[PDB]
């Protein structure tokens, strides 16, 4: 499920991909990160 | 007495022909009757206000106060009144209709129904109460009624918003809904049965259709109409009269046009067929087929005529010398056809059709000169292509474009006449590659400076496959919702996107964009071999029509840089420098010149030297922006040369009309420095160049007497005010060539007294009024500027440039005939003006991120009062025209008499005995201002002078001005306390002569220390010859000039005074 | 402290830095263009000068330090070039240390030149086209003087090159000359002692 971070819609998709991937365990990939350091910090912790 | 009665006279004729005035009832599809008629009463009411203002200066207006200030509220209460009603009732036309002719809208909004059929009863309440008594002042006198206007403005403009909703589900149904605003598609579905109302608004949606051709009984429509008067006519006219929707019939519209279009490409390719068959062809023949048919199908059959006369050579030299001696035989007879005066339409039909030929000419030359056996030969496939089956049923893919490996189907758009590109080798690159990119179901992607033919190349790609093209200049205010709105629209319609200047829009948004552009791509890779793709989590049609191209620049304004997963999906394309020898050769065969080729080989040099061998300036362009409106202005003084000529074939001095028209363009740009490098280039690159300037006495008179009229000093040429007006005469030259204008230099240069000074001379010459727009821009945010798009409703507002645009194209106070001149009064920086690069383009529209495109009509014109240059790009520098005022324009002594001619007149406490001692006063100011004297010498003496902030002429001499002024007050003011002796003149000449002493020390002298201002004391002291308070310890500045005329110190003013000791230290 | 090794560095840098003439109404091309390029030179000369002048003052005397000068003084500090100084075409920011060489040798060359124009006359010289702000100026300006002395015309003028006008200061890629015939070597660049540049129209 190729997300590219850096609207709040992506946000989004990226963060039901996630625990959509976590309950059904295909992969999720996410298209440039680093344009949002800020929800990197909560997409880390929610990962650990 | 007679005077006092004349005047009366005259409001009793004012009494009489408002009395004769009422308001034109007129039924209203058997609904009620509604007033029209309202020009006439807007320019009734200007100028029954203008009477009453002309009236009131001079000269028995005093007793008959009371008459015509009656008359001037009354006209003004009816102006707001009507002025609200013109609104009110525009709004509730097709609001009515909308609530009429739409369906199940009860269902869907049961309050928006109830409220208007409340206001809708309201309203017909007021209908019955207007047409009981149709008199202006009976439905004037009539209580409450500015609060029950405001109320019905304040319902309407209610349910508008509240019902906004619903048009997004109308732009479902038809698809090139998505390109119109909330109002606009208001008025294009409340309107659907007046249809009149609806011609207006043809423009936005499609790219050639400027009105519809309608029946007397405006229910079939006959055909359609371009702007330029170009109209096709319906060969199956659609039945409006069978009753079907407004999308119905609007698709069935673009349907026909489509299939008529193909159907008159057929017969005019037969007729090119049977034509080209003859070695040697009849010119009479040829104009009557040109005139026959539009210029696209013209220029399309000519195409394919010459690939067909091309492939039928290649078959298998000799049939390719035939074909190049036919080619070559049409070229002479089109430029035999286009060397003598014609109509314009066919002068436009001969210039693309002689770029096209010439174009043909030189690929078929560059076949032949080396040898081709088969019509599968590379180097004939490296060109395009055109098949036309005739024995194909379907008529809308009876023609194919065949280019390298790639073929395309035709759209069939209808485009008018619109602009013919150039093909030069760049552009055959340009074409090739943005081809493939197509054929690999990718987008494009052109790069480089600005000024190079980016946009305009993609955009004669689109018009040349006929493909429906748009172009969008997209800034930072573009959001995922707005982007995804206009993708959708280009799904559903089935255009081109032509997104200009890309690069400023904001990275992560950036990125954001590149998945639904991928989603796009990987439709276009299911219909390349019932087709949808979702966007904004919407599966949508997706038509194979569909390209995105992406003009950018790199690093322009430092702007941000794409991504690397966005950066595979467009293919790049580099574009730096284009042939200008060829496009000037072509542009100078195509309007009509002997010695063309040498024109040319004679300017692009010339303006390769003059690139470098001026001076480096921050408002220079010298690129190819600037070479096509040389040309073109050329091109125009060519015509009106002849026509001056034949006022009175031959030939005629091309050479002094290129030279004209090169000075007439770029003078106004350069600085003082390099007008003589550019008189040298001109007589070194033309021998016999010579130069012509002027013949504007008419415009040169008008200007003098509005300059005399409004306290400014006009000049003859070689006098004090000779350059700025000549200034403003090139700056009357630029307006009337160009587009939007720069008017760069110094600030106090008199810019602003230029452009109004021209405005209102515009206006003394033409009749034309002339209305005046001054915005700062930087006085306003960015989004307060162009308007704000609210992310919860995504509702769009407006700003101000966009409300006075929008003002502009409604024209309900009929603003379209008047003259319209938006200035920006600010500092240009790529903020916000990279936002009116397309309004400064050739495209002449102002792209919305709501989609909503303006155009923008000819009459308005843009331009800057502004500062310097420097912070802005070439986006904005080399897309206007530049007019330089110099510091040494305006000279210090034409403010000098500009002080003096206000002081004479317009007295100061706005004849009067203080007029008297203005002009006494100034009489005696005289002998210092003029020359060198007093004032000129400290001046420039005070510019040596350090001082805390920077000091400009300007700010010193208004300084100096406030002085004098009061100065004048309080000379008044000694004749009111001296009632017996007035002020006496030898005793003003002593005050005065010491008092601008005492003023212009203050002035280029007080806003520095204590030892610089005893330094201009001293100065003052040692230059002139003014009676001086003798002591040369102590300054001038410690004196204080009296009301005897005398000096007083002012360390004598100063007491020795003691405080109480109850107030030691209060603030 | 910091400042007084700043001063006696600020001390060591203007020893090449001394003065330039100013030398406007000549038919020739060249000697305009010479004219406007000596007015620039000597126009940088004075502002840099004055700006070292200034924050020397600023460093070691009774001169209080403003917002630009204490832009310079940190500018000068971090040694990049200050944005006032940085007109003419430095290759992607270079130091100040060979910024102010590279000046002295412009200056120098701008003094040559109004030596020269003190006393065509103009023809004669030898040109370095690394020290002039604007060698196409040059360049256009040679071409100019062609055609204005041979009545030529500007379209169809091509250029002839032997190792009438002198050009030094020219410096090859990986290449050697010899009656002038390019011959491939191993080093890295050589330099060309005298160009020879005349415009033929054929
Ligand atoms: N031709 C002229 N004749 C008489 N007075 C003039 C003329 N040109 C300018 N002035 C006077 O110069 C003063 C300032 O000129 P103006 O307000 O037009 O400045 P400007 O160049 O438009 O300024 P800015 O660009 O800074 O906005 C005014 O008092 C104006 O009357
Ligand atoms: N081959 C050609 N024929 C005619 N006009 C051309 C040609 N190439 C470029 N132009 C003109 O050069 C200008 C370049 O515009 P451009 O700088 O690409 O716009 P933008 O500012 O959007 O980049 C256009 O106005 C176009 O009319
Ligand atoms: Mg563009
Ligand atoms: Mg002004």
């Amino acid at each position: 499920t190729s997300i590219a971070i850096g609207s709040a819609e992506g946000f989004n998709q990226a963060d039901k991909a996630i625990n959509t991937a976590v309950k059904s365990g295909r992969w999720v990939m996410l298209k440039n990160v680093h344009l949002a350091p800020g929800w990197l910090m909560q997409l880390e912790k929610k990962l650990h | 007495a007679q005077g006092e009665m004349a005047l009366e006279e005259f409001l009793k004729q004012i009494r009489e022909v408002w009395n004769t005035y009422e308001l034109d009832l007129v039924n209203y599809q058997n609904k009620c009757r509604l007033i029209r008629g309202w020009d006439d009463l807007f320019n009734k009411v200007k100028e029954h206000i203008n009477s009453v203002s002309a009236m009131k200066l001079s000269p028995y207006y005093k007793v008959f106060e009371e008459d015509a200030l009656s008359w001037e509220d009354k006209l003004n209460r009816i102006m707001a009144l009507f002025d609200v009603w013109i609104d009110v009732q525009r709004r509730w036309v097709y609001l009515e209709g909308i609530f009429t002719g739409s369906a199940d809208i009860k269902h869907l909004l049961p309050v928006e129904t109830q409220e208007f059929q409340s206001i809708s009863t309201e309203f017909l309440a007021l209908m019955k109460k207007v047409s009981k008594s149709p008199l202006v002042m009976d439905v004037l006198n009539i209580q409450g009624v500015q609060r029950s206007l405001e109320r019905l403005a304040d319902l309407l403009g209610e349910i508008q918003k509240a019902l906004g909703e619903y048009l997004e589900r109308e732009r479902s149904s038809f698809p090139r809904f998505y390109f119109v605003g909330d109002e606009d598609l208001l008025e294009i579905i409340g309107n659907s049965k007046n249809v009149a109302k609806l011609q207006k608004h043809f423009k936005k949606m499609f790219a050639g259709v400027s009105s519809i051709i309608l029946n007397e009984d405006n229910s079939v429509v006959l055909g359609i109409s371009s702007r330029e008067g170009e109209e096709v006519m319906f060969k199956t006219p659609v039945s409006i009269t069978e009753h079907p929707k407004i999308n119905e019939w609007l698709t069935l519209v673009e349907k026909e046009m489509r299939v008529t279009l193909a159907k008159l490409l057929a017969e005019s390719v037969t007729e090119v067929e049977i034509f080209g068959k003859a070695t040697s062809i009849d010119p009479n023949t040829y104009i009557t087929w040109i005139d026959k048919y539009q210029a696209q199908l013209v220029v399309l059959s000519a195409q394919i005529a010459w690939s067909e006369n091309v492939e039928t050579a290649l078959s298998s030299a000799a049939p390719l010398h035939s074909v190049l001696s036919n080619v070559e035989v049409t070229l002479n007879v089109l430029a035999d056809s286009v060397l003598m005066e014609q109509p314009p339409l066919r002068r436009r039909k001969l210039e693309h059709l002689i770029t096209e030929l010439v174009h043909q000419r030189d690929v078929t030359r560059s076949l032949i000169k080396s040898k081709i056996d088969n019509a599968k030969s590379f180097e004939w496939l490296s060109q395009m292509r055109f098949y036309f089956d005739p024995k194909q049923t379907d008529v809308l893919q009876q023609l194919s474009i065949q280019m390298a490996n790639a073929k395309f189907n035709y759209g069939f758009e209808y485009l008018g006449v619109q602009d013919k590109l150039v093909q030069t080798p760049l552009t055959d690159r340009c074409y090739l590659t943005m081809t493939q990119a197509l054929e690999a179901r990718l987008g494009g992607s052109p790069f480089g400076p600005a000024g190079t033919g980016k946009t305009e190349s993609v955009k004669a790609l689109g018009h040349q496959l006929g493909r429906f093209v748009l172009v969008f200049n997209c800034d930072e205010t573009f959001d995922f919702q707005a982007m995804g709105r206009i993708f959708v629209g280009l799904c559903q319609v089935g255009a081109w996107g032509c997104f200009d200047e890309f690069n400023r829009l904001e990275e992560r948004m950036l990125s954001a964009v590149s998945q639904q552009v991928q989603c796009i791509q990987e439709a276009l890779r299911e219909h390349s071999n019932p087709i949808t793709c979702e966007l904004l989590n919407k599966q949508v049609k997706v038509s194979p029509d569909m390209a995105i191209f992406i003009t950018m620049n790199p690093g322009y304004a430092g702007r941000s840089n794409l991504p690397d997963n966005l950066k595979k999906l467009f293919r790049s394309l580099a574009m730096t420098k284009p042939d200008r020898q060829l496009i000037a050769q072509v542009m100078l065969y195509s309007q009509g010149f002997r010695t063309a080729e040498v024109l040319a080989n004679k300017i692009v040099p010339f303006f390769k030297l003059c690139d470098e061998q001026l001076s480096s300036q921050s408002h220079y362009d010298f690129g190819l922006r600037a070479l096509k409106s040389v040309l073109v202005s050329a091109g125009n003084v060519k015509r009106e040369r002849i026509q001056k000529i034949k006022r009175e074939a031959e030939n005629l001095p091309e050479q002094e009309i290129l030279i004209q028209s090169v000075c007439e363009t770029m003078v106004p740009k350069l600085v003082a420095e390099d007008i003589p490098l550019l008189f040298s280039l001109l007589s070194d690159v033309f021998p016999g160049v010579q130069y012509h300037r002027g013949e504007m006495t008419a415009l040169r008179e008008e200007l003098k007497k509005v300059c005399q009229e409004m306290y400014l000093t006009y000049g003859d040429g070689e006098e004090v005010g000779g350059m700025w007006v000549e200034k403003v005469l090139q700056l009357y030259q630029i307006t009337q060539i160009n587009h939007g204008l720069m008017m760069v230099g110094p600030s106090g240069s008199g810019k602003s007294m230029a452009w109004r000074v021209l405005l209102k001379a515009l206006e003394r010459l033409e009749g034309v009024e002339g209305v005046a727009h001054i915005i700062d821009p930087k006085a306003i945010s960015k989004d307060h500027l162009y308007g704000t798009l609210d992310p919860n409703t995504r509702e769009w507002t407006d700003g101000l440039f966009t409300h006075v645009l929008r003002k502009i194209i409604d024209s309900v106070r009929g603003e379209l005939q008047k003259r319209q001149w938006i200035v920006f009064d600010g500092d240009v920086d790529p903020e916000w003006v990279e936002n009116l690069n397309s309004v400064l383009d050739d495209n002449k529209l102002l792209t919305l991120p709501n989609g909503e495109r303006l155009s923008l009509p000819p009459n308005v014109r843009i331009m800057f009062e502004v500062q310097d240059l420097k912070y802005a790009t070439l986006a904005t520098v080399s897309r206007c025209g530049m007019v330089w005022f110099s510091e040494d324009v305006l000279s210090t002594d034409m403010i000098f008499n500009n002080f003096l001619a206000r002081l004479r007149s317009i007295p100061l406490d706005e004849a009067s005995p203080m007029l008297q001692i203005q002009r006494d006063a100034a009489t005696i100011m005289q002998p210092y201002f003029t020359s060198n004297g007093l004032v000129t010498k400290a001046l420039e003496h005070a510019f040596q002078l350090e001082h805390i902030m920077d000091l400009t002429r300007l700010r010193c001499l208004g300084s100096l001005f406030s002085m004098l002024h009061q100065a004048c007050r309080n000379v008044a003011q000694y004749n009111a306390n001296h009632p017996d002796f007035p002020m006496q003149i030898e005793q003003l000449e002593r005050y005065i002569q010491r008092y601008l002493v005492y003023a212009i020390l203050w002035s280029l002298s007080g806003d520095s220390r204590l030892k610089m201002r005893a330094e201009l004391g001293e100065y003052i002291r040692r230059i002139t010859t003014v009676p001086l308070p003798t002591a040369p310890n102590i300054p001038i500045i410690d004196y204080e000039v009296s009301i005897s005329g005398e000096w007083s110190p002012w360390q004598a003013k100063v007491p020795q005074i003691e405080v109480e000791t109850h107030k030691v230290a209060a603030p | 402290t910091l400042h007084t090794t700043a001063s006696n560095w600020l001390h060591l840098i203007p020893q090449t830095l001394s003065h330039l003439k100013r030398t406007e109404n000549i038919k020739d091309p060249l000697f305009r263009f010479f004219e406007r390029e000596v007015k620039m030179g000597a126009k940088l000369l004075q502002d840099v000068r004055q700006d070292l002048a200034d924050v020397v003052q600023v460093c070691e005397g009774k001169k209080k330090q403003t917002n630009y000068l204490r832009t310079l003084i940190n500018e000068l500090v971090k040694g990049i070039l200050p944005r006032s100084w940085s007109h003419y075409t430095v290759p992607a920011g270079m130091t100040v240390i060979q910024w102010v060489s590279d000046f002295s040798e412009r200056i120098k060359q701008l003094q040559n030149i109004s030596l020269a124009a003190a006393s065509k006359e103009l023809k004669n010289i030898h040109v370095c086209l690394g020290g002039l702000f604007v060698p196409e100026a040059y360049i256009t300006a040679t071409r100019q003087y062609v055609a204005q002395a041979n009545s030529w015309s500007l379209e169809e003028l091509c250029l002839e090159v032997n190792v009438s006008f002198g050009v030094t200061g020219l410096k090859l890629q990986g290449a050697t000359c010899n009656n002038n015939k390019l011959s491939l070597s191993n080093a890295i660049s050589t330099a060309l002692p005298l160009t020879q540049l005349r415009w033929v129209k054929q």
